[PDB]
C-alpha cells in the first residue's frame, strides 16, 4: 500500500534471492517444461 | 552409342543431360541420410 513498512524489506529480500541464485532456480523450475523438439530434428527426407 | 547431330535433338540432349544430372545427384546427396540411420531414440535420456 501506499507507504508500507514491509517494501523495504523485501526489497532488501528480493536482492538476496537472486545473489544466492534462488529467483533464477525457480525461474528454470516453472518455465522449463518439455524441450518442444525443434526444427532441426530432420531425421528423414524422402525428396518430393 | 548413339549422339545427337542436329541441333534440334542437341536441346533434347542437352536438357536431359543436365534433368539426369540433378535426379543422380540429389540421389546420393539424400541416400547418405538413410544408410547412416540415425539409431533409436526413446526421449527419455535421464531423470531431468
Ligand atoms: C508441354 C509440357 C507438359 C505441359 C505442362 C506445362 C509445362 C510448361 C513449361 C513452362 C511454362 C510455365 C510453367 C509454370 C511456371 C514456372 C515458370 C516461372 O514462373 O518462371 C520461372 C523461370 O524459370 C525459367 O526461366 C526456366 C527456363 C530456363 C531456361 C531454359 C533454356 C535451356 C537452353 C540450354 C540448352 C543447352 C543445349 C546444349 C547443346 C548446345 C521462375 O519463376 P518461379 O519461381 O518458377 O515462379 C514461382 C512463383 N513465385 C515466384 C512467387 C514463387
Ligand atoms: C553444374 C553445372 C550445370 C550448369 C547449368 C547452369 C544453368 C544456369 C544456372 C543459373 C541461372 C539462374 C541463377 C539464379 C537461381 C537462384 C535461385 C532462384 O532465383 O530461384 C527463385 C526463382 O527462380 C528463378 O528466379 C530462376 C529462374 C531460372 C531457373 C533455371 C536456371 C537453369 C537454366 C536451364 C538450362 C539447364 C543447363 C543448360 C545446359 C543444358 C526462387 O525464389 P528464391 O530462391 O527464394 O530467390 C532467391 C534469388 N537469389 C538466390 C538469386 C537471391
Amino acid at each position: 500500500p501506499m507507504g508500507s513498512p514491509y517494501r523495504d524489506k523485501i526489497t532488501i529480500a528480493i536482492l538476496q534471492l537472486q545473489e544466492e541464485g534462488k529467483l533464477h532456480m525457480m525461474k528454470e523450475k516453472w518455465w522449463r517444461g518439455n524441450g518442444c523438439p525443434e526444427e532441426e530434428s530432420k531425421e528423414a527426407s524422402a525428396l518430393g | 552409342e548413339l549422339m545427337p547431330k542436329a541441333l534440334s535433338t542437341r536441346i533434347v540432349g542437352g536438357i536431359w543431360w543436365f534433368f539426369t544430372l540433378i535426379i543422380i545427384s540429389s540421389y546420393t546427396a539424400n541416400l547418405a541420410a538413410f544408410l547412416t540411420v540415425e539409431r533409436m531414440e526413446s526421449p527419455i535420456d535421464s531423470a531431468d
